[PDB]
């Protein structure tokens, strides 16, 4: 309704996100490990992360209202 | 109501483009007369096109 009934038509796809779920929250901080990880590799400092520290954040950092 | 258009245009005219599109959605003021301006210089470079009235 913003924009024009023609100019809609020339749009091939509409993808629409969704709300992050929490059970994805566990797969968010997943990835933001991997650039900490090449970043140490120049200095040989191998960083590890138990079944722990990932689930204590992705409790506290979850937040629907602003995403990630 | 737009499919319509483009063939008349690729068959009287010979040519798929060329399509003056002016919509109206946008000229809704008194002052509208001396902005159409655009729809005269549209067919200026091209007396042989098609005028087409969006909404």
């Amino acid at each position: 309704r913003h924009f024009a009934n023609e100019f809609i038509n020339r749009i091939d796809e509409l993808i629409v996100f969704n709300r992050l779920t929490p059970s994805n929250i566990r797969k968010i901080v997943d990835v933001r490990l991997k650039e900490v990880q090449e970043r140490l590799d120049e200095k040989q400092i191998t960083l590890d992360v138990d079944d722990k520290a990932k689930d204590l954040l992705a409790q506290q950092g979850f937040d629907p209202v602003y995403g990630a | 109501k737009t499919l319509c258009v483009k063939e008349l245009a690729a068959f009287l005219f010979n040519d798929p483009g060329a399509i003056v599109r002016i919509d109206m959605s946008e000229y809704m003021e008194k002052h509208a007369v001396s902005r159409l301006g655009q729809l005269t210089e549209a067919v200026r470079r091209r007396p042989y096109t098609v005028v087409l009235f969006d909404e």
